[PDB]
């Protein structure tokens, strides 16, 4: 309810935008458009780089590099909104920016953005 | 527990095993009865979106985009969905194409992309029965409206567009046959077009079934398998048109709505007001009270009635401002109920009216629910 | 096409062979940028970070279609076999400020 | 609102849903996007033809016809949208019938929904 | 609704009158001080929306139809406005075009359609600094981020896309001249383009000005008619680099905030946090109490001061929620602050703070506000 | 084209001359389907009724343009100089079951 407060990860709600691995998410919860946490809605595009952040789960007290790759060739899914910032630099730092379209890579060049997904790819600690 | 809560749970467990994410591209879970399509045509935006929704569990399981007013199909058998629709080289003007594709409705894969030429798609806010298959599932019809009325000939066999059938001036269409449809005429009758590859195609006429001046709707319900065509009118009095022999059979007409709730003011309003289920032989039609010219607003309540005796089976008060309903076509179906301000579609049993769950988000203005009759 | 491609999808970096051609991925920098090898040399990058990082060549570089080689989690590794004399630039996908060069002689 | 009450019109703002010449639009006003209440928007393109409406006028106590002409070529405005049904018929009497796009004749071929004008045409 | 309400006034008049309704295509009234442009990129849709107001009234006068996350330009002299767009064959998928329209300020019709080979437009959130007009009008530059830093020119005079600039690693495109532009490098520095009509760019960079963990946001305002480039940080220090003479000299670094205010938790936070009026040479930055990584949520608050001295000139409390703010470059001017979530522009009287009109129903999630300076 | 509009926009039907040749509109209809008339002849519709109405000719038909006339409101008529011998069907553009046709001899 206050969108100034300082963020505060759960880890037991996927679809809600403060679940622990959406903390530098910006787009909408692939799992809401028949995605899941970590794959693409049938149909769209699964895009291979990203912008990254380390997201910190409060069930092990560890932290973990999440890549938001976007699932691409669609108009936006609508469901989900989601937009946080953890960590989040700006545009020149891209490595760690998160308005970018992270489409790069994925089948038959999809460049639109329809939904992003929350794997882990490493130990942040 | 939600669906949320368990993938967080799933998803936990996963974590702590050391199982690696390792993302892919979903599938869609195999068509069943209670797979629901909610299109939202999205108050004339531009650019529109279909939800694929598993009923049962309340979920969306994929999407299709569609361009302006697109009309969706679906295959009763579950192999395919498919759309004709309109996009424009510059958003919403320069050349226009109107184009059929056909969906893997597991993939949600584009297998065909069949361009219309001339522009000849009928603009309209979104009447299901404006685009429809023939039964063996290998021809798309569409109507076109302007310069003058026709019916699109779309084999989805041979991914071609074939031609322009030139037809009465009557409107939607109602296929009966791999090679015939009806349609509704401006004098009140019913056209049966029976057409070819080549040549003029064979149009006969039923008699004028209705007075000028009671209205049908623009959404009556049509069932295929039993060649059952259900028309309400702005009364509530319901039109019934047997097409199963091949030819159009009048039936008894029935009414809705008792004398005295049409004398305190109900009448059915909505836009997908009427639904038939197939198996049972019932009606389902949205009505509140109402004047008479406010017909396309949302209704509170659904009458349930045996489209034989017309006898009232069951009236629900749905809870919430409904505009559009249907049904799964399975043994104990469920009553779907769309909201276009609320954005949801309401998932109830329809055996007793109670509102089993529902999904929100789905779009800007949903307006057209479908389903397969996969039996 | 001028390259050839040992694995199509990466690989445990624990399974290369030692004096094998090797750059490495640290600090968002490719950290021999510029490698000079002999024609049929096979190059193999070994990503260092959890940063994900990849090898991209752009169209008319290897071949008519771009290379854009997958990612690489941390101490994941991906190689290029190059199978004609010449300079083939490269980037990170998502990262086109990370540049290096395989001179092929 | 109710929205299932009598549709009562009014004369004295034509970006409400209920002024007296709005009984059977079906859009979004163009008052609201930079047309007026009888013109349409710079850039988009006039539609000649329409299904019409007769709107009881409170004012003057008369019906006028009202041309529902689209205003065309743009994506819809989303500015102040209406649906009203006065008089309005299925679509086999297409010349009452709303739900159709009415951009017909619109200049470019322009067949997109942006938003309707309320012209009057003649009375009753 | 008085608009409204004396256009109703005004019809009732014409008819009573018996002057005939006879509909014509309206042009918009000139370009003025006071004219603003909003564009809503509708939270990444495929197609999106630019509204033209008229801040004085507080109408929209006219709207602009865009592709994906399009950049849009408004001639500082009135005379055209532009933007670099991107559509797609079907819908969100197939063949990419990116291309440049140019529009008649007054019929808003588009006058030149440029193509942009190889879609070389960086798909981003929009920063309105990504696209630029040089001062003359005649040449517009964009970057493109990938495969490699780069800034695409175009020759608005001749309607042609020119060539792609190699540059460093770079971003955003501040111009001062038909040949000469700034951006900014992820080292820290500026790098100086300067570009004749074939070859290389000379490509000069300055100091590093800010160290690599002081954070300069992705919306700084730039007064190309000043050279004045105001570049605000995360805890709200703003850099100040005068680019008049084509050569960057840093000015004294200001803070924004007070040493309390930034104890007590104070931040800027929005989208397009600052703004910039070039005659009364002031400073307005978007602030709230706020956690360090909610940079993009919207504020409540705008403080405005002096660019010279740094003395804070004034603090509004805003009574919305406000992600974006500009201002009309004339004598008094406007203060714009729009709110990405009511979808509505609240325009304000610059000087004393006050809310004076409002514009709503801006679209899904409008976001950037620009105005020309043309005194 | 084939023919000529001797006026652009529609006029009152008290300008029509009492010899002219006339085609009334009303109830939603056009009086002939098929109207017959000599080269050189002038045809005008007269609309009887408040419902605007025109004709509309689809391109290829009075020549490489479509030919889509003024709506007319009540008691409002419009003219065509028919030039060149054949069959010229038309419609009303918002009402597409309005059809007719000139026979031109
Ligand atoms: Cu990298
Ligand atoms: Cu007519
Ligand atoms: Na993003
Ligand atoms: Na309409």
């Amino acid at each position: 309810t206050d969108p100034r407060a300082k963020w505060v990860p759960q880890d037991n709600d996927i679809q809600a935008c403060d679940y622990w691995r959406h903390c530098s998410i910006d787009g909408n919860i692939c799992d809401c458009s028949g995605g899941s946490l970590t794959n693409c809605p049938p149909g769209t595009k699964l895009a291979t780089a990203s912008w990254v952040a380390s997201c910190y789960n409060p069930t092990d007290g560890q932290s973990y590099l999440i890549a938001y790759r976007d699932c691409c060739g669609y108009n936006v899914s609508g469901r989900c909104p989601c937009l946080n910032t953890e960590g989040e630099l700006p545009v020149y730092r891209p490595e760690f920016a998160n308005d970018i379209i992270w489409c790069f890579g994925a089948e038959d060049d999809a460049m639109t953005y329809h939904c992003t997904i929350s794997p882990i790819v490493g130990k942040a600690s | 527990e939600t669906q949320g809560q368990a993938a967080a749970r799933a998803a936990a467990a996963d974590l702590a095993a050391g199982q690696d994410d390792e993302p892919r591209i979903l599938e869609a879970p195999a068509p069943d009865a209670r797979r629901v399509y909610v299109n939202d045509p999205a108050h004339f935006a531009a650019v529109t979106q279909q939800f694929v929704i598993d009923g049962e569990a309340g979920r969306v399981i994929g999407m299709i985009d569609g361009g302006f007013l697109p009309n969706p199909v679906v295959a009763d058998d579950g192999s395919f969905i498919a759309h004709a629709s309109t996009v424009f080289s510059r958003i919403a003007r320069g050349e226009r194409t109107d184009y059929v594709e056909v969906f893997d409705p597991v993939t949600l894969l584009p297998t065909a992309d069949i361009e219309l030429p001339d522009a000849p798609r009928f603009l309209v806010g979104t009447y299901p029965w404006m685009t429809s298959l023939t039964p063996d599932g290998k021809t798309l019809l569409f109507y076109q409206f302007s310069p003058a009325p026709a019916v699109g000939v779309v084999d989805l066999e041979g991914k071609a567009f074939k031609r322009m059938l030139d037809v009465p001036d009557c409107y939607h269409i109602f296929p009966t046959a791999p090679d015939t449809f009806f349609m509704h005429c401006r004098d009140g009758s019913l056209a049966k077009v029976a057409f070819g590859t080549e040549g003029t195609p064979e149009i006969t006429h039923t008699e004028v079934f209705h007075p000028e001046d009671e209205f049908l709707i623009n959404h009556p319900a049509y069932s295929q398998k039993a060649g059952r065509l259900v028309w309400p009118t702005y009364t509530g009095k319901i039109h019934q048109i047997d097409l199963s022999s091949g030819d159009a059979k009048f039936l008894p007409a029935v009414e809705a709505l008792t004398e005295a709730e049409r004398a305190d003011g109900w009448r059915p309003g909505g836009w997908q007001q009427v639904a038939y289920h197939r198996a049972l032989d019932r009606i389902y039609l949205l009505v509140d009270q109402r004047d008479e010219w406010r017909h396309k607003t949302a209704s509170r309540f659904v009458v349930v009635l045996d489209a034989k005796t017309g006898e009232r089976l069951a009236k629900f008060e749905m809870g919430h401002e409904i505009d559009s309903i249907n049904v799964s076509q399975d043994e104990k179906p469920l009553l779907y109920a769309l909201s276009t301000g609320d954005k949801t579609l309401y998932i109830h049993d329809a055996e007793s009216g109670e509102e089993l769950r529902s999904v929100n988000q789905l779009g800007h203005g949903p307006q057209v629910i479908t389903t397969a009759d996969m039996g | 096409d001028k390259a050839t491609i040992p694995s199509e999808s990466p690989f445990a970096a624990a399974e290369v062979a030692d004096g094998a051609i090797v750059v490495d991925i640290a600090k968002m920098k490719y950290e021999t940028p510029e490698l000079h090898v002999k024609v049929g040399d096979t190059v193999t990058w070994i990503n260092r970070e959890a940063m994900p990082h990849n090898v991209h060549f752009v169209a008319g570089v290897l071949g008519e279609a771009a290379l854009k080689g997958p990612m690489m989690k941390k101490e994941q590794a991906y190689s290029l076999t190059f199978t004609e004399a010449g300079t083939y630039d490269y980037h990170c996908t998502p990262h086109p400020f990370m540049r290096g060069k395989v001179v092929v002689e």
